Protein backbone atom coordinates (compact mmCIF):
# COMPACT_ATOMS: atom_id res chain seq x y z
CA UNK A 1 0.00 0.00 0.00
CA UNK A 2 1.14 3.80 -0.40
CA UNK A 3 1.83 4.31 3.36
CA UNK A 4 4.19 6.80 2.31
CA UNK A 5 1.47 9.55 2.74
CA UNK A 6 2.47 13.19 2.25
CA UNK A 7 3.85 16.77 4.00
CA UNK A 8 4.80 20.16 4.27
CA UNK A 9 8.09 21.81 4.20
CA UNK A 10 10.28 21.49 6.73
CA UNK A 11 11.01 25.18 7.79
CA UNK B 1 -2.44 39.97 -2.42
CA UNK B 2 -0.91 42.68 -4.97
CA UNK B 3 2.26 42.19 -3.60
CA UNK B 4 2.03 38.39 -3.95
CA UNK B 5 1.24 38.76 -7.54
CA UNK B 6 4.03 41.68 -8.01
CA UNK B 7 6.31 38.86 -7.08
CA UNK B 8 4.75 36.45 -9.13
CA UNK B 9 4.97 38.71 -12.29
CA UNK B 10 8.85 39.46 -11.19
CA UNK B 11 9.59 35.57 -11.50
CA UNK B 12 7.39 34.98 -14.75
CA UNK B 13 9.33 37.92 -16.12
CA UNK B 14 12.74 36.50 -15.15
CA UNK B 15 10.94 33.16 -16.71
CA UNK B 16 10.91 35.15 -20.33
CA UNK B 17 13.57 36.47 -20.58
CA UNK B 18 15.41 32.99 -19.40
CA UNK B 19 12.94 31.21 -22.07
CA UNK B 20 13.66 33.84 -25.22
CA UNK B 21 17.83 33.19 -24.04
CA UNK B 22 17.62 29.56 -24.65
CA UNK B 23 15.49 29.96 -27.53
CA UNK B 24 17.98 32.34 -29.27
CA UNK B 25 21.02 30.40 -27.90
CA UNK B 26 21.49 26.63 -28.91
CA UNK B 27 25.28 25.73 -28.76
CA UNK B 28 26.88 24.57 -32.37
CA UNK B 29 24.38 27.20 -33.76
CA UNK B 30 24.69 30.62 -34.87
CA UNK B 31 23.95 33.11 -31.91
CA UNK B 32 24.79 36.72 -30.48
CA UNK B 33 27.09 37.32 -27.18
CA UNK B 34 24.23 38.57 -25.38
CA UNK B 35 25.28 37.08 -21.71
CA UNK B 36 22.70 34.29 -20.43
CA UNK B 37 20.58 35.95 -17.27
CA UNK B 38 21.45 35.15 -13.82
CA UNK B 39 18.83 34.84 -10.92
CA UNK B 40 21.37 37.12 -8.66
CA UNK B 41 20.65 40.17 -10.81
CA UNK B 42 16.81 40.09 -10.79
CA UNK B 43 16.35 39.88 -6.72
CA UNK B 44 15.37 36.36 -7.87
CA UNK B 45 15.93 34.49 -4.67
CA UNK B 46 14.32 37.26 -2.20
CA UNK B 47 11.25 36.35 -4.48
CA UNK B 48 10.91 33.30 -4.19
CA UNK B 49 11.46 33.51 -0.13
CA UNK B 50 8.84 35.79 0.32
CA UNK B 51 6.75 33.12 -1.65
CA UNK B 52 7.68 30.05 0.15
CA UNK B 53 7.24 31.75 3.59
CA UNK B 54 3.64 32.57 2.69
CA UNK B 55 2.95 29.21 1.30
CA UNK B 56 2.77 27.74 4.80
CA UNK B 57 -0.47 29.48 5.01
CA UNK B 58 -4.32 28.37 3.43
CA UNK B 59 -5.04 31.63 3.14
CA UNK B 60 -1.99 32.68 0.75
CA UNK B 61 -1.98 29.08 -0.58
CA UNK B 62 -5.52 29.68 -1.61
CA UNK B 63 -4.34 33.33 -3.02
CA UNK B 64 -1.52 31.74 -5.07
CA UNK B 65 -3.43 29.37 -6.81
CA UNK B 66 -5.97 31.87 -8.44
CA UNK B 67 -2.83 33.59 -9.53
CA UNK B 68 -1.40 29.73 -10.97
CA UNK B 69 1.77 30.32 -8.46
CA UNK B 70 2.27 26.80 -8.59
CA UNK B 71 3.44 26.58 -12.42
CA UNK B 72 5.09 29.99 -12.17
CA UNK B 73 7.59 28.47 -9.24
CA UNK B 74 7.88 25.62 -11.12
CA UNK B 75 9.02 27.13 -14.36
CA UNK B 76 11.34 28.98 -12.19
CA UNK B 77 12.70 25.69 -10.78
CA UNK B 78 12.84 24.32 -14.16
CA UNK B 79 14.48 26.73 -16.00
CA UNK B 80 17.28 27.31 -13.13
CA UNK B 81 17.68 23.65 -13.70
CA UNK B 82 18.26 23.92 -17.11
CA UNK B 83 20.36 26.89 -17.11
CA UNK B 84 23.05 26.12 -14.50
CA UNK B 85 22.76 21.96 -14.19
CA UNK B 86 23.95 20.68 -10.50
CA UNK B 87 25.68 23.63 -9.19
CA UNK B 88 27.53 24.20 -5.82
CA UNK B 89 26.58 27.92 -6.31
CA UNK B 90 24.81 29.04 -2.62
CA UNK B 91 22.37 31.30 -4.78
CA UNK B 92 21.22 28.42 -6.79
CA UNK B 93 20.68 26.38 -4.26
CA UNK B 94 19.10 28.18 -2.18
CA UNK B 95 16.62 29.49 -4.97
CA UNK B 96 16.12 26.34 -5.58
CA UNK B 97 15.11 24.78 -2.39
CA UNK B 98 13.06 27.69 -1.13
CA UNK B 99 11.35 26.90 -4.49
CA UNK B 100 10.54 23.33 -3.83
CA UNK B 101 9.32 23.97 -0.12
CA UNK B 102 6.55 25.99 -1.91
CA UNK B 103 6.21 23.30 -4.28
CA UNK B 104 5.60 21.23 -1.65
CA UNK B 105 3.77 23.52 -0.12
CA UNK B 106 1.24 24.12 -2.64
CA UNK B 107 0.89 20.29 -3.66
CA UNK B 108 0.09 18.86 0.26
CA UNK B 109 -3.49 17.68 -0.01
CA UNK B 110 -4.05 19.41 -3.73
CA UNK B 111 -5.21 17.20 -6.34
CA UNK B 112 -5.06 19.84 -8.93
CA UNK B 113 -1.73 21.09 -8.19
CA UNK B 114 -0.26 17.78 -8.22
CA UNK B 115 -1.77 16.75 -11.62
CA UNK B 116 -0.87 20.30 -12.28
CA UNK B 117 2.95 19.35 -11.69
CA UNK B 118 3.35 15.86 -13.03
CA UNK B 119 2.22 17.34 -16.68
CA UNK B 120 5.07 19.53 -16.22
CA UNK B 121 7.52 16.74 -17.84
CA UNK B 122 10.46 19.33 -18.47
CA UNK B 123 10.41 20.46 -14.37
CA UNK B 124 9.52 16.97 -13.23
CA UNK B 125 12.63 15.66 -14.93
CA UNK B 126 14.71 18.82 -13.37
CA UNK B 127 13.18 17.73 -10.05
CA UNK B 128 14.79 14.16 -10.32
CA UNK B 129 17.84 15.36 -11.72
CA UNK B 130 18.27 17.60 -8.25
CA UNK B 131 18.56 14.40 -6.33
CA UNK B 132 21.99 14.17 -7.30
CA UNK B 133 22.53 17.90 -5.67
CA UNK B 134 25.40 17.46 -2.98
CA UNK B 135 23.50 20.04 -1.20
CA UNK B 136 21.18 17.21 1.13
CA UNK B 137 18.84 19.99 2.09
CA UNK B 138 18.24 20.39 -1.52
CA UNK B 139 17.83 16.61 -2.09
CA UNK B 140 15.81 16.76 1.19
CA UNK B 141 13.23 19.13 -0.49
CA UNK B 142 12.72 17.53 -3.89
CA UNK B 143 11.94 14.04 -2.24
CA UNK B 144 9.13 15.97 -0.17
CA UNK B 145 8.39 17.33 -3.99
CA UNK B 146 8.04 13.76 -4.96
CA UNK B 147 6.80 12.18 -1.87
CA UNK B 148 3.43 14.73 -2.57
CA UNK B 149 3.07 14.10 -6.16
CA UNK B 150 3.49 9.98 -5.46
CA UNK B 151 0.34 10.32 -2.62
CA UNK B 152 -2.36 9.41 -4.66
CA UNK B 153 -1.36 9.73 -7.83
CA UNK B 154 -3.98 9.36 -10.25
CA UNK B 155 -2.96 7.12 -13.67
CA UNK B 156 -1.44 10.27 -16.00
CA UNK B 157 0.95 10.84 -12.48
CA UNK B 158 2.16 7.27 -11.74
CA UNK B 159 3.30 7.17 -15.56
CA UNK B 160 4.93 10.29 -15.06
CA UNK B 161 6.90 9.13 -12.45
CA UNK B 162 8.01 6.55 -13.41
CA UNK B 163 8.97 7.61 -16.51
CA UNK B 164 11.02 10.05 -15.75
CA UNK B 165 13.29 7.57 -13.18
CA UNK B 166 12.17 8.92 -10.00
CA UNK B 167 11.86 5.50 -8.66
CA UNK B 168 15.61 4.83 -9.39
CA UNK B 169 17.24 7.99 -8.51
CA UNK B 170 15.23 7.96 -5.37
CA UNK B 171 16.72 4.49 -4.13
CA UNK B 172 19.96 6.04 -5.16
CA UNK B 173 19.75 8.71 -3.18
CA UNK B 174 18.78 6.69 -0.21
CA UNK B 175 21.84 4.87 0.00
CA UNK B 176 24.18 7.99 0.57
CA UNK B 177 21.90 10.24 2.34
CA UNK B 178 22.73 11.27 6.33
CA UNK B 179 20.16 12.87 7.85
CA UNK B 180 17.21 11.09 9.13
CA UNK B 181 15.18 13.85 7.76
CA UNK B 182 16.37 13.44 4.42
CA UNK B 183 15.78 9.55 4.63
CA UNK B 184 12.11 10.16 5.78
CA UNK B 185 11.46 12.17 2.54
CA UNK B 186 13.16 9.82 0.33
CA UNK B 187 11.67 6.49 2.01
CA UNK B 188 8.17 8.22 2.32
CA UNK B 189 8.34 8.52 -1.59
CA UNK B 190 9.37 5.50 -2.12
CA UNK B 191 6.69 3.38 0.04
CA UNK B 192 4.69 5.37 -2.34
CA UNK B 193 6.11 4.52 -5.80
CA UNK B 194 6.54 0.93 -4.51
CA UNK B 195 2.92 0.85 -5.01
CA UNK B 196 1.80 2.05 -7.92
CA UNK B 197 3.01 -1.26 -10.32
CA UNK B 198 4.77 -4.07 -10.45
CA UNK B 199 7.83 -2.15 -12.92
CA UNK B 200 8.76 0.20 -9.86
CA UNK B 201 9.02 -2.54 -7.05
CA UNK B 202 11.72 -4.44 -9.79
CA UNK B 203 13.57 -1.08 -10.60
CA UNK B 204 13.67 -0.29 -6.49
CA UNK B 205 15.35 -4.34 -6.23
CA UNK B 206 17.61 -3.91 -9.07
CA UNK B 207 19.35 -0.83 -7.97
CA UNK B 208 23.13 -2.91 -5.90
CA UNK B 209 22.53 -2.38 -2.59
CA UNK B 210 18.94 -1.46 -2.34
CA UNK B 211 17.61 -4.62 -0.57
CA UNK B 212 20.27 -4.94 2.04
CA UNK B 213 20.36 -1.43 3.00
CA UNK B 214 16.36 -1.86 3.21
CA UNK B 215 16.48 -4.76 5.66
CA UNK B 216 19.29 -2.66 7.32
CA UNK B 217 16.55 0.25 7.83
CA UNK B 218 14.05 -2.56 9.78
CA UNK B 219 16.61 -2.00 12.78
CA UNK B 220 17.40 1.57 12.15
CA UNK B 221 17.94 3.30 15.44
CA UNK B 222 16.12 7.10 15.39
CA UNK B 223 18.45 9.70 17.06
CA UNK B 224 14.26 11.27 17.58
CA UNK B 225 12.67 8.92 19.18
CA UNK B 226 10.47 8.28 16.35
CA UNK B 227 9.45 4.38 14.19
CA UNK B 228 9.15 6.78 10.89
CA UNK B 229 12.33 5.04 9.26
CA UNK B 230 11.22 1.44 10.72
CA UNK B 231 8.06 1.86 9.09
CA UNK B 232 8.71 3.33 5.72
CA UNK B 233 11.74 0.85 5.18
CA UNK B 234 9.76 -1.96 6.20
CA UNK B 235 6.64 -0.67 3.74
CA UNK B 236 8.71 -0.59 0.85
CA UNK B 237 10.28 -4.45 1.87
CA UNK B 238 6.34 -5.25 2.18
CA UNK B 239 5.70 -3.64 -1.56
CA UNK B 240 8.60 -5.31 -3.56
CA UNK B 241 8.40 -8.40 -1.47
CA UNK B 242 6.30 -10.19 -3.98
CA UNK B 243 9.05 -9.98 -6.07
CA UNK B 244 11.25 -10.87 -3.91
CA UNK B 245 9.93 -14.26 -2.96
CA UNK B 246 10.88 -15.48 -6.46
CA UNK B 247 13.98 -14.48 -6.52
CA UNK B 248 16.73 -17.08 -4.90
CA UNK B 249 19.71 -14.32 -4.89
CA UNK B 250 17.41 -11.53 -3.41
CA UNK B 251 15.97 -13.85 -0.82
CA UNK B 252 19.92 -14.91 -0.12
CA UNK B 253 20.46 -10.80 0.15
CA UNK B 254 17.30 -10.88 3.11
CA UNK B 255 19.56 -14.09 4.91
CA UNK B 256 23.00 -12.26 5.37
CA UNK B 257 20.78 -9.61 7.38
CA UNK B 258 18.88 -12.20 9.28
CA UNK B 259 15.24 -10.84 7.92
CA UNK B 260 12.82 -13.27 9.08
CA UNK B 261 14.17 -13.33 11.97
CA UNK B 262 13.59 -9.18 12.46
CA UNK B 263 10.32 -9.45 10.87
CA UNK B 264 9.38 -12.18 13.44
CA UNK B 265 10.21 -9.27 16.08
CA UNK B 266 8.09 -6.94 14.72
CA UNK B 267 5.08 -8.80 14.69
CA UNK B 268 5.53 -8.29 18.42
CA UNK B 269 5.72 -3.95 17.71
CA UNK B 270 3.78 -2.22 19.35
CA UNK B 271 3.34 0.08 16.40
CA UNK B 272 0.39 -1.17 13.78
CA UNK B 273 2.00 -0.13 10.97
CA UNK B 274 4.94 -2.30 11.61
CA UNK B 275 2.84 -5.16 12.61
CA UNK B 276 1.35 -4.62 9.42
CA UNK B 277 4.09 -4.62 7.55
CA UNK B 278 5.73 -7.69 8.70
CA UNK B 279 2.85 -8.95 7.85
CA UNK B 280 2.49 -8.19 4.32
CA UNK B 281 6.52 -9.31 4.25
CA UNK B 282 5.94 -12.88 5.77
CA UNK B 283 2.87 -13.43 3.34
CA UNK B 284 4.97 -13.30 0.62
CA UNK B 285 8.60 -14.61 1.56
CA UNK B 286 6.33 -17.95 3.32
CA UNK B 287 5.30 -18.53 -0.37
CA UNK B 288 6.50 -21.19 -2.84
CA UNK B 289 10.54 -21.53 -0.76
CA UNK B 290 10.95 -24.80 1.38
CA UNK B 291 14.38 -23.10 3.13
CA UNK B 292 12.85 -19.69 4.45
CA UNK B 293 9.45 -22.30 5.25
CA UNK B 294 11.31 -24.40 7.19
CA UNK B 295 13.58 -21.57 8.97
CA UNK B 296 9.77 -19.74 9.91
CA UNK B 297 9.01 -23.34 11.34
CA UNK B 298 12.17 -23.39 13.28
CA UNK B 299 11.87 -19.77 14.39
CA UNK B 300 8.37 -20.44 16.11
CA UNK B 301 6.67 -18.27 13.39
CA UNK B 302 3.50 -20.10 13.81
CA UNK B 303 2.86 -19.56 16.91
CA UNK B 304 3.48 -15.77 16.26
CA UNK B 305 1.32 -15.61 13.36
CA UNK B 306 -1.58 -17.49 15.15
CA UNK B 307 -1.79 -14.56 17.68
CA UNK B 308 -2.80 -11.90 15.19
CA UNK B 309 -5.22 -13.86 12.56
CA UNK B 310 -8.02 -12.61 14.99
CA UNK B 311 -6.68 -8.51 14.64
CA UNK B 312 -9.32 -6.65 12.82
CA UNK B 313 -6.87 -4.70 10.85
CA UNK B 314 -7.67 -5.72 7.26
CA UNK B 315 -4.08 -5.92 5.96
CA UNK B 316 -2.41 -7.33 9.80
CA UNK B 317 -5.68 -10.31 9.74
CA UNK B 318 -4.84 -10.73 6.01
CA UNK B 319 -1.00 -11.15 5.79
CA UNK B 320 -0.66 -13.10 9.37
CA UNK B 321 -3.62 -15.98 8.10
CA UNK B 322 -2.19 -16.19 4.95
CA UNK B 323 1.49 -16.56 6.04
CA UNK B 324 0.39 -19.19 8.39
CA UNK B 325 -1.72 -21.16 5.76
CA UNK B 326 1.46 -21.00 3.97
CA UNK B 327 3.36 -22.48 6.82
CA UNK B 328 1.18 -25.02 7.48
CA UNK B 329 0.49 -26.59 3.99
CA UNK B 330 4.30 -26.82 3.96
CA UNK B 331 5.25 -28.59 7.27
CA UNK B 332 9.26 -29.45 6.84
CA UNK B 333 9.57 -33.22 6.39
CA UNK B 334 11.67 -33.37 10.10
CA UNK B 335 8.47 -32.56 11.86
CA UNK B 336 6.51 -35.25 9.74
CA UNK B 337 9.43 -37.73 10.70
CA UNK B 338 8.95 -36.71 14.54
CA UNK B 339 5.41 -37.04 14.46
Amino acid sequence: YQGGGEEMALP
Amino acid sequence: HHHMLHLLEQIRAYCETCWEWQEAHEPGMDQDKNPMPAPVEHQICPAVCVLMKLSFDEEHRHAMNELGGLQAIAELLQVDCEMYGLTNDHYSITLRRYAGMALTNLTFGDVANKATLCSMKGCMRALVAQLKSESEDLQQVIASVLRNLSWRADVNSKKTLREVGSVKALMECALEVKKESTLKSVLSALWNLSAHCTENKADICAVDGALAFLVGTLTYRSQTNTLAIIESGGGILRNVSSLIATNEDHRQILRENNCLQTLLQHLKSHSLTIVSNACGTLWNLSARNPKDQEALWDMGAVSMLKNLIHSKHKMIAMGSAAALRNLMANRPAKYKDAN
